[PDB]
DNA sequence: TTAGAGAATTGGAGAGTGTGTTTTTTTTTTTTTTT
DNA sequence: ACACACTCTCCAATTCTCTAA
């Protein structure tokens, strides 16, 4: 039954039917629909017989002109600046914490090699007001999952064996596979989680062999996470986020909240995302090859003479790429590679 | 039909709680739901049961209560009050 | 309804086993058995097809044809034991000896229903109700050969073996005890004083209510008919269960198994733990009344137990057949036995020969005693290796896992103290406890391997104390109170504290087990690994030989294989020497030396603990196995100052 | 159980060759069948008790 | 009644067009035929559908759609061409009676009738079709009966009599009550001979969607089969498989006086014919493949082409690649007369400073030997790792199911001392043994380990002991035969060398894509596995007297030479260096060491245990 | 459930004796608590609910931590037992 | 007074018909993952 | 289909009665 007709303090009542032929495998679980039907009863005290309902009727990718609209925003000049504008709005200052996340929303390119290597494309951002981003990108990204620390079982973030025969169960880092994943409180991770991200970052893969049972799981997903160490090494981009406190802006808030109490829109930049992850995957043009060779021998050696290391080159080049992804231009080019060493500095 | 339960304050003290079953017809039903406390009046009836007789060993009938009722906004003064 | 031609037609065979009993000879062979049946001394006959093959073989040599018998009664089995019963009734001889026929109920009753049926005239009876003997076939030799010479896994018993006669090789999991199960029923009618009887071949059967009998009918006696024991026809059954063994498991599969029936004096020869080749009938079991209309078409099956031979011949079931006395008098001639015994175990391993000296006496063992009030002191011989990490430890001890008869290999992480000792589980559904005996049970009277000694955990060590001295296990659980036998000697292995030996601390420190543990120990031996160019060239030859030829590298010495082995040790464990006066001074005397110079250097780097009572034991327990091994009848101070050697020697690794 | 009860089917060796049994076998049990119960384990009603 | 003559005329006159299915049956009547006068090929054979099509397509429709009354007539007609052809005289009893007909399979084209058990819908009921799936459960092997044999005491004449069952035949007929006769017609009391009579061995499995085709978290389907004569046992659970059969139905579905009120519905199978795996490891060489690897063999230094065409995309470490070729090869397992064992597997260690490909090499051996499991140091326990109870039944571990294989294990520093302490056993004597409440039993496990571990300070320290640096009982280093410790040393040409290769790695496109499309002589890893498997099974080498005069002496003096090496020296070594000359001599694919892979294993463990070359 | 009455409800209008109070498991300790914090007793599974009244006075003995009392420390120190049980008896 | 010919009453032999059957704790020993 | 419980039917065994030698 409905659940806005139901009498105060009690559970809901409920009925079983029947369908053949042309009405079977037409709905699914969790849908509010509208049934016709012969109510009768059958056989299953004294003289009594149990009712159901015979049923007789039930009732419950782009185009041209929407990517013509893409098309128009892709060739902008100023699209970094406008993507950047609409995250977060309400928020005051923190720039290169909004680009940060357009790079993560956008993400690099997967590639697979004639030896079977597979690279990642993937991004992973950490912030050190920080709850707010969090929810805006759950919002404003095509597949998302939110979370504390603490996670939503004795699964935690990763997976556990539970026990009686012993199972297993995946936590929030197999359930948000092929999409975003975002931690509320990074520092709220449990023992076990500590070091399965290990594998579930850079594997992107979750492998257990205990009590018998012998598995792997896919972990292919980005993750945003905040708190307040050697773990920091895992993550792309850390940034700390900063504040200002400008009356106006507490009274404006306040004035909303009475309010409820008394650029580019969400769905439009979703289904924009959406398209660019679907229609490009650009690659690396040599001048850039050089470029990115040259500084970071330059970087090594000027920290010999007062580390770096291939896996921050290695997210260097996808943060590069995620940057040529919006303009859906097929090569990736200087100007892109320049500012992704600007934004580089997460210091 | 309906499971009904001496209320804890009249069992008397070191004794554990009786029960017995009602049989609700036509327009009684759902006229009561669990824990509430209430009052019945009805026909004391009782009929043969083989599973009773046979654990038991002895001529023992089993016993039902049929129920013919049960039992468990302001003024306008009181809103002028 | 329909009918069909066959190759094979009864009659000539029949002739064949009637000739064949009456005529075969390595007087016939056979015609002495049923002589012996006659006179009611031997109870079974089991026929060998060796003797039909010899006897096909010879008969076709003489230049005459002759149905092939052998694999008649291999692809058919069941149905001959009936022709060979029926054989053996026809030509049984007429005793040679005075039996007292009067102790037979069934003579008295046929003999006065026979005297019945005399005056009345002025089959009778079943013949199984007679037949006092068994038979069981054996099948061919291997070396003569057929499939019921090559044993079969439990998984390759496919459906085409149905009525056949098999091998079958595996290890058996449970074993039910004997019960009796009729084969004939006797009744009384009361009206009309006259006997009936009954066969019984399913599993079920309905019994006789009324006298049917013509005299009793045409009387109109409608007499009552009443069981009687006092005449009817038992015989013993038992049920057991065989199952694969683990090694030949399949990858990812669980192991198969099946059920074993086991009748007339073959009866309580299996036992749990074996690992044997049975051989026998495979048959099916049909379903009876209501049951069958409704089971369809899916039949349950089972062995019929014929013959049985075990892998390795256990020490108990030794006796000196002349055959046994000729080979061990090869070695008793040859002389030196115990230096060619010791270097004989595990050949391809180099050097360490004083080692080997100590397992062989581990293998032999001392003697039981027991004091007239009652006391008793432990016999067998418990060992220690301890030593630094590549010196062929777990090699040597699962080299000596395939000497012993009965034994078990286990190590210290993958083992409970109590599934070493004895579990109580709630096995069945019905919540009931039953004991069920661990690894130091299964070992009883044998040895007991436990590699990784020093991973084991400290409080599962503990359960090993009562088993090492007292040789018996206590348990008082829920539901149970008992006590179980645990006749074994304990063999370990183990790694010093830190792994390799550390000369900076005493030997005591690297040792780490607690003084009550470490007593009960006979021998403890300290190996370690030390570099030499010299000895170092030596080894790696001798293991280049080895992997290069597969064989140990001789010139002068040829090791005794393992059967002969057993054989000499098997012999030598019968002996029990007694000490002497001469012998008991000498050992008295050295006892209060130990004792002194342990109290002396309880201080000092070079100390081992100190010298408890059961040291002394010890070296006559040793005294003894090596009083045993020349097959003395009494020990020699020969033999002491030897066994006070082979205790010395265990602490010279610690001075380079 | 093993006699005629209306309604259920019939469920250390008994008795048999009753005419109710048929082929059936019937056991017993023991238990006492009392008479009466004795125990031995407002101020006015307490004194009126007492002697 | 007369049409089944005709269809056994027309598959008659088929068997005789396409001539290649005369040539199987004749195959294998004479290969069984001859190992019988001493395993034996079933009395099966797979048919072409495509060939049924051209030849007649009355024909082929009618088996495709109306599968009950075309199958059984062709199978007939393929029993008479098999019996027609000679055959060896005199047969057995049992052979003479054994109601063994042959028995037909079919491969290719199925149409819209492939399915899967998602899709399989009431109106392909008695239809011909193929489904797709995992094998998910298993019944045990049982017996069937279906023809028994009697001898008459009196007369000497022998009865017979059939049985039939719903799930036997594909035409129906009334059920049997599988009751065995004791009289004859005439009152002659019968006996029943075992050992004539005939039975048959019957499985019933189930087959369920793959899980990657499972919509909305929604609840999976399956389907059950059954399996007779010569499919039993062919599949275990966790298989994926392709299942040929007829799509029937069981029962009465409750007409036959019910509670239900009839609403139940009724039973349903799948009659197997034809079971196929899925590949999801193995492969098969042709002609060509053993021309190219014997030729290719024979080039001067056929070690350094194939020890750097593995992985190539991963800069440096040559002597980690060789080592690796050289465990995927191995060495030679020993059993003495006596029962003693020698080992045979290589065991490998690689210790070193983050960010150095230690990971992301050892993930390369996962995908090109032909088993491997991979797991993760503490994500593993030790029954988890080796063996486990359950109900008693034992539950095999990693180490145990990857029998002759390899097992990956990164993060090897994070595992527990108490869970490393249980590997102990497989390393050496290559089995699990468990002692507990109810159970004793051994198991095989025969595989080589290849691990991964960081140092304890973060960083090598060389300004400290090794074993400072490698927390590590001596007794566990021992058992690892090459242990390599790897470290990220900055250097400016070195930097410039890998940061200008990754760059050059990362601008690869795959061929059939245009430019931002979303997805010395290297052989191809694809002939490089059968060369390993070819060299593998095929090639065998025997020690000789020069490699033993290289090898002893190598040893004693590694041994007694006072350096600073970096690993126990003990009686493994040894072994360690026969076993690296072995499986030199198997690259070379030579029947014989020689004195030049004595050199070249000694020369690799220099490097690896001395830390110079 | 078997409903069969426990010692608490045997003791109802009377004296009910625990002797080494101490040994007392935790989770059975909480359940005495939870029965004295009320004076009742509730049952409620397997489709069965009841309600019982526990009119019982506590008579309880236990051993100090360690086997001898410690005139150093308070008794909370001494004694192992939680502090809402502590502060129901009258007289310690 | 015996006995034999005819009629009436009762017993149970035995033939027939219908039926039924397979098939949430609570307490206690032991292994395993989790803090 | 295989033991049971219960019903139905026919036929001859038995005792009672009448008649005459
Ligand atoms: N004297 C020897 N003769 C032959 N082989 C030897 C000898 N000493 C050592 N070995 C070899 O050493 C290897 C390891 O033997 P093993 O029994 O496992 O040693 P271990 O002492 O038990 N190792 P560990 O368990 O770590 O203490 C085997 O391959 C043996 O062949
Ligand atoms: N020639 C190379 N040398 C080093 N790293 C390389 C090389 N080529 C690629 N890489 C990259 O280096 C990164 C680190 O590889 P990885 O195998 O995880 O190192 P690691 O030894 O496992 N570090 P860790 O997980 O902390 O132990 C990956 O992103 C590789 O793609
Ligand atoms: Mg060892
Ligand atoms: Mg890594
Ligand atoms: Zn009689």
């Amino acid at each position: 039954e409905i659940p806005e007709l139901v009498p105060v303090g009690e559970m809901p009542r409920n009925l079983t039917m029947t369908c053949d032929r042309y009405l079977t495998n037409k709905v699914i679980p969790g849908t509010r629909v509208t049934i016709v039907g012969i109510y009768s009863i059958y056989n299953s005290g004294v003289a009594i017989r149990t009712p159901y309902i015979k049923i007789l009727g039930i009732q419950s990718m782009f185009t041209e002109e929407e990517e013509e609209e893409f098309l128009q925003l892709s060739r902008n000049p100023k699209l970094y600046e406008i993507l950047t504008n609409s995250i977060a709005p309400s928020i005051f200052g923190n720039e290169d914490i909004k680009k940060a996340i357009v790079c993560l929303l956008m993400g690099g390119s997967k590639k697979i090699l004639p030896d079977g290597m597979r690279l990642r494309g993937d991004i992973n951002v950490l912030l050190l007001a920080k709850s707010q981003l969090l929810k805006f990108v759950e919002k404003v990204s095509p597949i998302a999952v939110y979370t504390s620390g603490k996670g939503s079982s004795a699964a935690g973030l990763t997976a556990s064996v539970q026990r009686r025969e012993f199972y297993l169960e995946g936590g929030a880092m197999v359930l948000a596979d092929g999409g975003v994943v975002c931690i509320d409180e990074f520092d709220k991770m449990r023992d076990e989680d500590r070091v399965a991200i290990h594998e579930a970052m850079e594997q992107q893969t979750i492998s257990i062999a205990k009590a018998g049972i012998t598995t792997v799981l896919n972990s292919r997903t980005s993750v945003l996470a905040a708190a307040n160490t050697t773990i920091l090494s895992r993550f792309d981009m850390i940034f700390i986020v900063k504040d200002d406190h400008n009356e106006e802006r507490d009274i404006s808030i306040a004035n909303h909240v009475i309010n409820i109490h008394t650029e580019i829109s969400i769905e439009k930049m979703k289904r924009y995302i959406t398209y660019c992850r679907l229609k490009c995957a650009p690659r690396l043009s040599p001048q850039a090859a050089e470029k990115l060779s040259s500084n970071f021998v330059t970087i090594r050696k000027q920290l010999l003479i007062n580390p770096i290391t291939i896996r921050q080159l290695e997210a260097i080049i996808r943060i590069t790429e995620s940057l040529a992804k919006l303009e859906l231009s097929p090569i990736a080019q200087e100007r892109h590679v320049d500012e992704a060493i600007r934004l580089f500095q997460a210091s | 039909r309906v499971t009904l339960q001496e209320a804890p304050g009249t069992v008397p003290p070191g004794r554990l709680p009786r029960h017995r079953e009602v049989i609700l017809l036509a327009d009684l039903v759902d006229v009561s739901k669990p824990g509430e406390e209430v009052e019945v009046t009805g026909i004391y009836k009782n009929n043969y049961d083989g599973n009773l007789n046979a654990k038991n060993g002895f001529p023992v009938f089993a016993t039902i209560i049929e129920a013919n009722s049960i039992k468990r906004s302001w003024t306008e003064e009181e809103e002028r009050e | 309804l329909p009918s069909i031609q066959l190759p094979v037609d009864y009659n000539n065979l029949f002739n064949e086993i009637t000739d064949f009993l009456v005529t075969f000879k390595q007087g016939p062979k056979y015609m002495a058995m049923l002589q012996k049946v006659a006179n009611r001394e031997l109870n079974s006959v089991i026929i060998d097809l060796d003797d039909i093959l010899q006897y096909q073989n010879e008969k076709f040599l003489q230049g005459t044809q002759a149905d092939d018998l052998v694999s008649a009664i291999q692809q058919n089995a069941n149905h001959f034991t009936e022709l060979f019963c029926r054989a053996i009734d026809n030509n049984m001889p007429l005793p040679t000896k005075e039996i007292d026929y009067k102790d037979d109920v069934l003579d008295v009753i046929l003999n006065q229903r026979r005297l019945r049926n005399e005056r009345m005239l002025s089959e009778l009876f079943p013949p199984n109700l007679t037949r006092r003997y068994f038979l069981y076939f054996k099948p061919l030799s291997q070396n003569c050969a057929a499939i019921s010479s090559k044993p079969l896994s439990v998984r390759q018993i496919k459906g085409d073996f149905l009525g056949q006669l098999i091998t079958v090789r595996g290890i058996i999991t449970r074993v039910s005890d004997v019960k009796p199960a009729v084969e004939v029923i006797a009744y009384t009618c009361d009206q009309c004083g006259y006997e009936v009887f009954q066969e019984v071949n399913s599993r079920t059967f309905t019994p006789l209510s009324e006298c049917t009998s013509e005299e009793c009918s045409q009387n109109q006696t409608k007499g009552q008919l009443f069981m009687s024991t006092r005449a009817s026809k038992f015989s013993a059954f038992q049920e057991c269960k065989i199952q694969e063994l683990s090694q030949q498991v399949p990858v990812g599969h669980i192991p198969r198994s099946l059920n074993i029936h086991v009748n007339g004096t073959l009866v309580r020869s299996l036992s749990p733990g074996d690992i044997v080749d049975v051989t026998g009938i495979f048959l099916p079991a049909p379903y009876t009344g209501f049951k069958a209309l409704k089971a369809g078409l899916l039949t349950e099956t089972y062995l019929e137990a014929q013959f049985v031979r075990q892998h390795k011949k256990k020490f108990a079931s030794f006796s000196l057949t002349s055959d046994v006395e000729e080979r061990v008098m090869e070695l008793i001639t040859s002389g030196d036995v115990y230096n060619r015994l010791a270097k004989s175990i595990a050949p391809e391993i180099y050097g360490n020969l004083d080692v080997k000296k100590a397992l062989l006496l581990l293998l032999v063992g001392g003697v039981d005693k027991r004091v007239g009030d009652g006391m008793k002191i432990r016999g067998d011989i418990n060992v220690c290796l301890m030593g630094d990490p590549g010196v062929a430890k777990s090699q040597l001890l699962k080299a000596i896992c395939k000497i012993s008869p009965r034994g078990v290999y286990t190590t210290g992480k993958g083992s409970s103290g109590v599934g070493l000792t004895a579990a109580v589980m709630k096995d069945p559904v019905t919540d009931e406890m039953i004991l069920e005996g661990g690894a130091l049970v299964l070992a009883d009277n044998g040895i007991c391997c436990i590699d990784e000694f020093d991973k084991m955990d400290e409080s599962d060590r503990t359960a090993i104390h009562e088993v090492m001295e007292q040789q018996t296990i206590s348990i008082s659980k829920a539901g149970i109170n008992t006590t179980l036998n645990a006749r074994t000697s304990i063999l370990a292995a183990a790694n010093p504290l830190y792994g390799r030996y550390n000369p900076r601390l005493s030997p005591l420190d690297n040792i780490n087990l607690p003084a009550a543990l470490l007593s009960r120990f006979d021998i403890l031996f300290l190996m370690l690994d030390i570099p030499s160019r010299d000895d170092d060239e030596k080894l790696a030859e001798h293991v280049t030989y080895v992997h290069m030829h597969n064989k140990q590298p001789d010139l002068d010495f040829t090791p005794v294989e393992p059967s002969k082995m057993r054989e000499y040790i098997a012999y030598a464990k019968t002996k029990r020497p007694v000490m002497s006066e001469a012998v008991n001074d000498y050992v008295v005397q050295a006892y209060i030396r130990l004792r002194q110079d342990s109290k002396r250097e309880m201080d000092s780097k070079f100390s081992f603990g100190q010298a408890t009572p059961r040291t002394l034991l010890g070296i006559i327990r040793l005294s003894q196995a090596l009083a045993k091994l020349r097959l003395a009848d009494m020990v020699d101070i020969d033999d002491v100052e030897e066994a006070l050697r082979l205790v010395r020697v265990s602490k010279e690794s610690l001075y380079q | 159980t093993q006699l005629g009860l209306p309604g259920v089917k019939p469920s250390n060796s008994g008795v048999t060759g009753l005419r109710s049994l048929g082929v059936r076998d019937l056991t017993y049990k023991i238990s006492f069948l009392a008479c009466h119960v004795i125990s031995i384990g407002d101020q006015e009603v307490f004194l009126n008790s007492l002697s | 009644d007369a049409v089944f003559g005709d269809r056994v005329r027309r598959f008659q006159e088929f068997l005789d067009t396409f001539t290649s299915y005369r040539d199987s049956v004749r195959s294998i009547q004479v290969y069984n035929s001859n190992n019988a006068a001493n395993n034996i090929l079933p009395h099966r054979i797979i048919i072409s559908l495509d060939d049924l099509r051209e030849f007649d397509r009355s024909f082929w429709s009618g088996i495709l759609v109306e599968p009950a009354y075309f199958i059984p007539p062709a199978e007939k007609a393929l029993t008479d061409l098999a019996d027609s052809m000679d055959d060896v005289p005199h047969p057995n009893a049992s052979a003479v009676s054994s109601r063994h007909p042959w028995k037909l399979s079919f491969k290719g084209s199925f149409g819209a009738h492939a399915l899967s058990p998602r899709t399989l819908t009431a109106q392909h009921l008695n239809k011909l079709v193929s489904v797709e799936g995992i094998v998910t459960k298993t019944s045990l092997v049982r017996p069937k009966l279906i023809r028994s044999v009697h001898y008459a005491a009196k007369t000497g004449r022998f009865h017979y009599r059939d049985y039939t069952d719903a799930t036997t035949t594909l035409t129906t007929r009334i059920p049997t009550p599988a009751i065995y006769p004791t009289e004859d017609t005439e009152g002659n009391k019968l006996t029943t001979e075992y050992g004539y009579s005939t039975f048959i061995d019957h499985q019933r499995i189930t087959v369920q969607e793959m899980p990657e085709m499972a919509p909305a978290g929604q609840l999976p389907r399956s389907i059950d089969v059954i399996l007779d004569d010569d499919l039993v046992d062919k599949t275990k659970p966790g298989d994926r498989v392709n299942v040929v059969g007829v799509f029937k139905s069981l029962g009465a579905g409750g007409m036959n006086q019910s509670n239900s009120n009839t609403l139940i519905g009724f039973k349903t199978l799948i009659l197997g014919n034809t079971v196929y795996p899925l590949h999801a490891a193995r492969q098969m060489l042709t002609d060509f493949d053993i021309r190219n690897i014997n030729k290719l063999s024979k080039k001067k230094d056929i070690f350094d082409i194939l020890s750097q065409s593995l992985a190539p995309s991963i800069y440096g470490h040559d002597h980690i690649k060789k080592a690796i070729l050289l465990m995927l090869m191995g060495g030679v397992e020993k059993n003495l007369e006596n029962g003693s064992h020698l080992r045979g597997d290589i065991n490998i260690l690689m210790v070193g400073d983050p960010s150095t490909a230690k990971s992301q090499l050892l993930r390369f051996v996962l995908n090109t030997a032909s088993l491997a499991i991979a797991t993760t140091g503490r994500g593993s326990s030790g029954v988890g790792l080796t063996a486990a109870v359950t109900t008693r039944r034992l539950e095999a571990g990693a180490m145990v199911l990857a029998d002759r294989g390899v097992v990956c294990i990164d993060e090897f520093d994070k595992m527990t001392d108490v869970d490393r302490v249980a590997i102990h056993e497989v390393m050496e004597q290559q089995t699990v043994t468990i002692a507990k409440a109810g159970i004793h039993t051994t198991l095989n496990a025969r595989c080589s380990v290849i691990a991964a571990a960081n140092p304890v300070f973060g960083q090598y320290d060389v300004n400290r002991d090794p074993h400072q640096n490698i927390a590590l009982p001596d007794s566990l280093l021992s058992r690892f035969d090459l242990l390599f410790v790897v470290t990220d040393d900055i250097n400016e040409i070195r930097d410039r060398s890998i940061s200008e290769h990754v760059l050059r790695t990362h601008r690869y496109l795959p061929p059939g894509y245009l430019e931002g499309e979303p997805v010395p002589k290297l052989v191809t890893i694809p002939f490089l596995r059968k060369y390993v498997q070819y060299a593998k099974e095929r090639v065998i080498p025997q020690l000789t007297q020069e490699a033993i005069n290289v090898i002893v002496k190598n040893y004693t003096d590694l041994r007694n030479d006072d350096n600073t090496k970096k690993s126990p020296i003990t009686a493994r070594t040894l072994e360690t260096l026969i076993r690296l000359a072995t499986a030199h001599a198997k690259v070379r694919l030579s029947k014989t060491v020689n004195k030049v892979d004595a050199k070249v294993a000694a020369n690799l463990l220099r490097f690896a245990l001395l830390g110079e070359d | 459930v078997v409903i069969e009455a426990g010692a608490l409800m045997l003791a109802d209008n009377g004296i009910c004796c625990i002797d080494e109070f101490d040994k007392m498991d935790i989770s059975d300790q909480v359940a005495i608590h939870e029965a004295m914090e009320q004076q009742t007793i509730s049952i409620a599974k397997a489709g069965i609910h009841a309600t019982l009244n526990a009119r019982t006075s506590i008579l309880a003995a236990a051993n100090p931590v360690g086997g001898r009392y410690n005139r150093k420390l308070s008794l909370r120190g001494n004694l192992n037992m939680t502090a809402p049980i502590m502060s129901r008896f009258d007289l310690f």
